[PDB]
């Protein structure tokens, strides 16, 4: 395919020249399928973000996870049973509810900087539920946080009545504990990017929240209408500070690599029934 | 003197000479000029040892200039003739790529035997270390043609395509795409067998050493060993644990020196020895006689005998 050779020209010839040693915090970027790690400058990723967005636009396999760091937009991880193995609503008036809420504790944190700012909210939903496991996340890309407060912000929102409501009323069993509490620190799939054993989440619906300190009871949040005419890797991205629709809003602050050929051995050293080994070990 | 033997095979020599020894004083080694323009010698460390002389305290490196090396050679030959990638050219890119690996000769009726260098990582008898072996075919170079090679290959499928996506004319992306379509349809000959005879066969005549067999065990200091190559030029044994210019055959699986310790087996062993026939002045001519078995010739030419005794030290 075209733009996969376009995404592999641009890392092999062009990006190799930032790949970052294992466990380099200056590492930004994973590529979980050739497993290497980059610390990208903001024209490297944007340029990277273009491409990967044309490979998204096609179906391509991406597995690209970018790493929160110290300072970066906000995302939330929610894993949820549900009652049944059906897709639940999800309906706009229910996701709007969820980003007040998710809001009024940014707020509380104390750390949101005075006057009037837009911040986004984008929900992207696993495709099907599989034995009634499902999934969604809530990127808050442009609101740069300390990781201290995102943990904080996590924190709250486990406890919050009315979300634990909402969740309940689409069918989830576990709205106590469906938020992973390390949402804050775990690296963040980048839009179009999955597990390899997953497919990757799906953009639902994208919200506009305006907040000004001057009227701090008026929280207008609105769809965002034309999401299809930006570049979705880029504006989703937690690190990205260059997107057209997300402005950033700054808040007070494995070894082994088989490398697809020596693999496959561990594939038939699983279904040894070697557990009692007097003899076999 | 181990350099410039090495590059003294060029005719112009000299040019890498004074490149060399332009660098703490030196000044062309005190203008000694190739020992004031020595004449021949004898068979020295060759240019396939420069690289083992590197890739010890450089690999990455070396190895990043072997390949652009490597992809230069295809992409001149693959510009050179559209998409048509014939015997030659691989049998080329082959001896430019295992050139200190593999020799040639035709020995003794007319046949190209075949010589392989060994490394650890690879399946041998039992001492067959680090000297050439006999080969019928070569297997190695078979499975190395498909296997290794075939990396290069996507290298340059992958340069045509990064050319193919560039804002060029319609006149240029039309050659590039006849180019990679010729290309790929030739891409796949490097997996067929006859294709790889032919590269064997083509390869017979890049590989030539033209006094390989000549000088397989000509010299008596060098032995082949379980562990290695044993030498016994000076004192010290040598004991080569390296890539080496010695064209050694022939070896020993189950000698194995581990140097000279004074562990229990040597003690028990000199305890067997000795202290059995008593000796005057620490008399030592037989087993010293023992010795001198692991030369070739040019020797004294004593003849022992042992006989006598029925279940003794015989």
């Amino acid at each position: 395919l075209a733009e996969v050779q376009a995404l592999e020209t641009l890392l092999t010839r062009e990006l190799s020249v930032f790949l970052t040693e294992p466990g380099s915090k200056k590492t930004n970027i994973i590529n979980r399928i050739t497993g290497k790690t980059y610390a990208l400058p903001s024209t490297e990723l944007l340029r990277l973000y273009e491409h990967l967005e044309q490979c998204r636009k096609q179906g391509a396999l991406m597995y690209f996870l970018e790493r929160q760091g110290t300072y970066s937009g906000l995302m939330l991880d929610y894993d949820l049973k549900l009652n049944t193995n059906a897709v639940p609503p999800l309906e706009p008036p229910a996701l709007s509810r969820l980003c007040h809420r998710i809001f009024v504790h940014i707020k509380n944190s104390s750390v949101l900087p005075e006057g009037s700012h837009k911040i986004h909210f984008f929900f992207t939903l696993k495709p099907e539920v599989v034995q009634g496991k499902y999934g969604f996340h809530v990127l808050i890309p442009g609101l740069k946080l300390a990781a201290s407060t995102k943990k904080s912000i996590i924190g709250s929102l486990q406890h919050d009545a009315t979300v634990q409501k909402i969740l309940h009323e689409q069918g989830v069993t576990n709205p106590e504990s469906c938020l992973d509490p390390h949402s804050a620190s775990v690296p963040s799939l980048l839009y179009g990017s999955s597990k390899l054993n997953h497919k990757p989440y799906q953009l639902k619906t994208g919200f506009e929240l305006v907040f000004d300190s001057s009227d701090p009871d008026y929280i207008p949040i609105h769809q965002i209408k034309n999401l299809e005419s930006y570049n979705l890797v880029s504006e989703l991205s937690l690190t990205n500070e260059q997107g057209s629709l997300v402005r950033p809003v700054y808040c007070a602050a494995m070894l082994h690599d088989p490398e697809a050929r020596y693999l496959h051995k561990i594939l038939n050293l699983l279904p040894p029934e070697y557990y009692v080994e007097y003899p076999l070990w | 003197s181990n350099v410039v033997f090495a590059l003294a095979n060029t005719s112009a020599n000299y040019r890498p000479l004074a490149e060399w020894f332009s660098q703490t004083g030196g000044k062309e080694k005190l203008e000694k000029l190739w020992n004031d323009a020595s004449h021949h010698t004898e068979k020295k460390i060759t240019k396939r040892s420069i690289m083992y002389w590197a890739h010890k305290h450089a690999p990455q490196q070396y190895k990043e200039i072997v390949e652009q090396g490597y992809f230069s050679i295809l992409a001149e030959y693959v510009y050179s003739y559209n998409g048509m990638l014939e015997h030659y050219m691989i049998a080329k890119v082959i001896y430019a790529m295992m050139g200190n690996k593999f020799v040639v000769d035709v020995d003794s009726n007319g046949k190209y035997v075949w010589f392989e260098f060994v490394l650890p990582g690879q399946p041998m008898n039992q001492g067959e270390i680090w000297k050439w072996r006999k080969e019928v075919n070569p297997d190695e170079l078979h499975i190395y043609i498909s296997e290794n090679f075939s990396r290069v290959m996507d290298r340059i499928t992958e340069h045509i395509k990064y050319h193919l996506s560039q804002p060029h004319e319609s006149n240029i992306l039309n050659y590039y795409k006849k180019l990679l379509k010729a290309f790929e349809r030739s891409k796949s000959k490097i997996f067929n067998d006859s294709f790889k005879k032919g590269v064997i066969r083509q390869a017979e005549f890049l590989f030539r050493q033209r006094s390989f067999i000549q000088t397989l065990d000509t010299n008596p200091h060098l032995l082949g060993v379980g562990n290695g190559v044993l030498s016994i030029e000076t004192i010290p044994a040598k004991l080569i644990n390296h890539f080496h210019e010695h064209p050694i055959h022939q070896y020993t699986h189950i000698c194995y020196v581990p140097f000279n310790p004074e562990n229990p087996w040597t003690k028990l062993l000199l305890n067997a020895l000795q202290d059995i026939i008593p000796e005057l002045d620490a008399r030592l001519w037989i087993m010293f006689y023992l010795s001198t078995a692991i030369f070739r010739g040019l020797k004294e030419a004593l003849m022992l005998l042992w006989l006598g005794g029925g279940c003794n030290g015989k």
